């Protein structure tokens, strides 16, 4: 939560991001009277739009600093012992704070002065590529609330009794959360699987249910190198290489540059498939990862045909040489080629339309 | 030699020449083009080398010219290019004889019509404001609210508008509003409530008048026959209008400030689109466009730059987005070529440097699927950031002799030998370095010439 | 492009990245010894018209008998034509038999 | 507070009986810096200087300079271009206020020298460091350093650092150094075409700093201690 929101570039953490750490916890609660409180981590509903209110609000506040009447300033003097009542049907200016007797107020560190995190918020909540976070909608047109649970779930799960796939295609997504994407996802389909393996293990049994997780090009989101901004997709994925097992979901990876990949991960593996591999840096990573393999059979990899792979692991009684065959259908990218369509001649741009669609609203 | 070119490109279907492998023309380079242009390349070299030869040549084989002649003379084919210079050194290599007929849109600091409108908050808030002051807390506040509502009053027909919402405001109303708070006054006697003015006349709201004019007011006094309170800030920033004031004088930016047609007149929120069309390359029909900003103070280039990344990135997004709904990819493919990426890419994570760098950076990881395509030129690798470098699939760097450039150069990629490494510095004119996916296996090659080839002491401390 | 006077010594090990020249008399040792010293400069010969210039980085002197060796070892830096053009850059190579001259 | 030695941080006053207001800030940049025009060559001498303060009297004047350099530089910069007043600052000794391992007391001098590494050529300031001991003295200020320029050295741990630091030079070429003789160095990097071995001459004037010899000096007989006129001056006040 703190990526998204805050932004650490700024010096004024010190007294923000703890303002934010309370400003959220109230609202937390004052949502869920059933689940009567909670905590920070508590994944319980709450709304961004009103803690945005709030925080904006205690930037026009002016309580009474008279000798024993503690009342807030309002223009008909309404008395609010606690801040719901008021805060938000409409942000609730008061009056002006002054030395008057009549009108004595005071104004504390909070009355906008934390405002430059105010301006991006609402950027953030305008960024329409980003709507399904922020303002995830039904098809019915009505918005998601608790009991929809279910369906945030079913659409990687599926059903008990049937085979599924589901691909998430992350092209679309912006670039600076799709570690936040991986890192929840996991975290769901993980405790789908503490649930679900409770009570059939009864002796040890593996599930009836079982996952498999792949992760394609891993080294953009599990970096050996990173920032704190990329570590908790470092975080969940490992928590799976650890324990899962036990409760039944699996990994795989797939990296075309080794070397860059967390150590952690590939230590965690079990068998091995290596295809021709033409760099000196990740033939070494290699040779080492795995030392079954006297180190004389590891200059095999850089001359090996294409669809020629090695194995190397407990599955098989030895290590071995294999062919693929081609797989059909085959897995195809819609990628864009630039030199054939500049061969090509001119094209009419219909600019009017393009830019009407660029309009918005 | 006729075998190595076969065995080079035929499996490939959209070849490139690239040069002469070895000292034998004969011995052509024939990468592979798509993955070539495709994703992003990088030639970063060091300076005393013909880096600038080679950019040419590649760029020329790309557009069709060659030995003076244009071979599409008759028809137009669909190249999109944009260049940017800082050095002034590309505009001839291209500016060849009229019988060829190739258009060539030149662009600069005397014919820009890049208004302020278009910009973000982000970048605003520096091109005026400067944080430097320390003033801010309550001035920048007034400042946003003048801003807001200035663009309330000159349209009405959009709705739930912003700050960063790009539409057509005045400065110059902003100025005057700004004035007229910081001279305003309100009347303290009974039922004067409200700005006092010189008539004695009272406002319902300064909206009527202080955006549209400037006004003169009583002076305060205690006497309750002449009581009256002067602005909360009168006296205050009178400061902020005069550092803008003084900004806004310099004629090196009047384009800026105020971009005129060819008829005379201001743009509007209505003329847009010529905009778009011009640094793309539609209004003129040339395929290549140049952008010269020597002209330009070292202060706003990132600003320059950011802006037009946006403007060229949303544009293939919306294509994109209008064609997938025709069910096909882009047919209009841009590169962008930068060149001295240094000055607006630099390592330190300088303040103004960052309003850049996250647009070219969104270029490197999302392009290739929109349209769009980035290519890298600096003369001091050292002093760039590491990101952009990181992504780039292919590799071309010139001699470079420094040594804490060259140690840059070897850490990014360690695709780099340890043999072919020492080979960096001690390097022939024309010869460069390859390394990455095109070549069919890799290769170390050099280029001919192309033709065209291409051409107080007091004072400082009051700023501190 | 002047006179290059009396040779030195011939090849006898040739390399990218490694010369080695023989000498086999004490005299012209003792006489161009000066010159000898390591950083100091080369000049080899690889064709007609063209030559080499290599950079010391050992000697070594011997006398066994069953006579005088004296071993040079260098690395070239780049080409210096006839006409006076110091190219950098060392592609060529220079075949034994070939001879080595003091810069002057 | 009251030490006399530290009053140039404490109580400076001005030149003509006054004390320094705000705006008198100029005047003390000015004896750094000097006339834009006509050359100017400064000097601090830090061998008075208490001990306890001088790490943050390098710091302060580095930073005082380098903002200077950023003010005057940031419009300049028409188009590439560099600015017409350049300076460049001379330390010696290095490793006494720029160690490779010390504790917090002489982080102040890293920070501010290390910022004019990491980025001055862009306003126009640069620097030239001299060491005789380059093992213990700062590792990244070193390899940000272009050129370099050597002459004898003995110690084996110098030897092979030195070494290892400049790329060019090879195995063989770095057995030469416990070789050479007075006034001959090595050189490298850039600025020359070929690495090269060369030979100073004899400056004019020489400097010759006013050592104290006690040898020399311990041959004499007593001299006469006015004890008095000492302690007179030592009551002060």
């Amino acid at each position: 939560l703190e990526q998204i929101f805050i932004e650490s570039n700024e010096h004024n953490s010190h007294n923000q991001i703890s303002q934010f750490r309370h400003a959220v916890v109230r609202n937390k609660c004052k949502h869920n009277p059933t689940l009567t409180n909670l905590s920070f981590d508590t994944p319980v509903y709450f709304s961004i739009d009103e803690v945005v209110t709030y925080l904006e609000n205690m930037n026009n506040e002016v309580i009474g600093k008279l000798a024993g009447e503690g009342k807030p300033k309002l223009a008909n003097e309404t008395l609010v012992s606690d801040r719901d009542e008021l805060y938000f049907d409409a942000v609730q200016s008061f009056i002006v704070a002054s030395q008057a007797a009549a009108t004595k107020a005071s104004n504390g560190p909070f009355n906008g002065e934390f405002d430059r995190m105010i301006l991006r918020l609402h950027t953030r909540l305008a960024d329409p590529r980003l709507q399904f976070l922020f303002y995830p909608k039904k098809e019915d047109g009505e918005d998601l609330a608790t009991g929809d649970f279910a369906d945030v779930v079913r659409q990687f799960v599926g059903y008990m009794t049937k085979s599924n796939v589901s691909i998430i295609d992350l092209s679309g997504i912006p670039f600076e959360v799709l570690s936040i994407v991986v890192s929840l996802i996991s975290r769901m389909i993980f405790d789908f699987g503490f649930h679900y393996s409770k009570n059939r293990h009864v002796g040890g049994a593996v599930s009836d249910v079982p996952i498999l997780v792949v992760c394609e090009e891993a080294h953009n989101y599990l970096p050996r190198s990173g920032g704190a901004a990329y570590d908790a997709s470092r975080k969940s994925i490992e928590r799976i290489a650890k324990e899962g097992r036990k409760y039944g979901v699996t990994l795989m990876v797939v990296s075309q540059r080794p070397s860059e990949v967390s150590e952690t991960i590939f230590s965690q593996c079990s068998n091995f498939i290596s295809l021709r591999l033409t760099n000196a840096v990740d033939q070494t990573y290699v040779k080492s990862l795995l030392p079954d393999l006297s180190a004389g059979l590891g200059d095999l990899l850089p001359n090996l045909a294409q669809g020629e792979f090695l194995i190397v692991g407990d599955a098989p009684l030895m290590p071995t040489v294999g062919h693929f065959a081609l797989p059909v259908p085959e897995p195809h990218s819609r990628s864009v080629n630039y030199l054939q369509e500049w061969n090509s001649g001119w094209r009419h741009v219909d600019f009017d339309s393009v830019i009407d669609r660029w309009r918005g609203k | 030699p006729a075998v190595l070119e076969g065995i080079f490109s035929h499996q490939i279907k959209s070849p490139f020449a690239l040069g002469t492998l070895g000292i034998s023309p004969d011995i052509k380079l024939k990468i592979d083009g798509d993955r070539f242009f495709s994703k992003h390349v990088a030639v970063v070299g060091s300076t005393g080398s013909g880096k600038s030869c080679a950019v040419a040549k590649i760029l020329q084989t790309a557009v069709g010219i060659e030995s003076k002649a244009n071979a599409h003379k008759a028809a137009q084919k669909n190249s999109h290019i944009v260049i940017f210079d800082i050095h002034a050194e590309y505009a001839a290599a291209f500016n060849l004889e009229a019988g060829e007929a190739f258009t060539l849109n030149l662009l600069g600091v005397d014919n820009l019509r890049l208004p302020y409108w278009l910009m973000n908050a982000q970048e605003l808030e520096q091109i005026f404001i400067e944080s430097n002051e320390h003033n801010s807390h309550n001035q920048i506040s007034q400042f946003r609210h003048a801003v807001v509502r200035n663009k309330c009053k000159h349209n009405p027909t959009l709705t739930n508008l912003s700050f960063d919402t790009p539409v057509y405001f005045s400065i110059d109303e902003v100025v005057t509003y700004l004035e007229n708070m910081n001279n305003e006054v309100i009347g303290k006697l009974a039922g004067e409530g409200k700005p006092k003015l010189a008539n004695e006349t009272l406002v319902s709201d300064r909206d009527e008048l202080y955006f549209d004019a400037v006004q003169s007011f009583i002076v305060a006094s205690q006497a309750a026959a002449t009581k009256a309170s002067n602005g909360p800030f009168n006296g205050e920033f009178d400061r902020m209008i005069l550092r803008l004031h003084t900004r806004l004088a310099d004629p090196r930016l009047q384009f800026l400030f105020y971009p005129k047609k060819e008829d005379g007149e201001d743009l509007a929120t209505g003329d847009f689109a010529d905009v778009v069309r011009q640094f793309v390359g539609y209004m003129t029909k040339s395929n290549v466009s140049i952008i010269d900003l020597s002209g330009i103070p070292f202060e706003v280039l990132s600003i320059v730059v950011s802006l037009i990344s946006r403007m060229i990135f949303d544009f293939g997004f919306h294509y994109s987005k209008n064609r997938h709904v025709g069910g096909a990819v882009s047919d209009v493919p841009i590169l962008v070529v930068c060149e001295e990426a240094h000055n607006y890419l630099p390592r330190s994570g300088g303040a103004a440097y960052d309003a850049s760098r996250k647009s070219i950076e969104r270029i490197a990881k999302e392009g290739r699927k929109y349209g769009v395509t980035l290519m890298v030129v600096s003369q001091r690798p050292s002093e760039v950031s590491e990101t952009i470098f990181s992504q780039c699939s292919n590799f071309i760097s010139l001699r470079l002799t420094n040594a804490v450039d060259q140690t840059y150069v070897k850490s990014l990629l360690p695709d780099l030998s340890a043999g072919l490494g020492d080979l960096l510095p001690n390097l022939a004119q024309g010869e460069f370095l390859i390394v990455g996916d095109a070549p069919l296996m890799p290769t170390v090659g050099h280029f001919a010439l192309p033709v065209p080839e291409p051409h107080d002491f007091d004072s400082v401390i009051d700023r501190w | 492009m002047p006179d290059l006077g009396t040779p030195i010594g011939s090849v006898t090990d040739s390399s990218p990245s490694l010369i080695r020249i023989e000498i086999s008399s004490a005299e012209d040792f003792e006489k161009y010894k000066s010159m000898l010293g390591v950083g100091q400069y080369l000049l080899v010969a690889s064709g007609n018209n063209l030559y080499l210039l290599a950079s010391i980085t050992g000697v070594r002197a011997t006398h066994v008998e069953r006579n005088f060796r004296f071993q040079i070892d260098t690395q070239p830096i780049g080409t210096l034509s006839e006409d006076g053009e110091f190219s950098r850059g060392s592609h060529s190579l220079p075949v034994p038999t070939e001879y080595a001259y003091v810069t002057p």
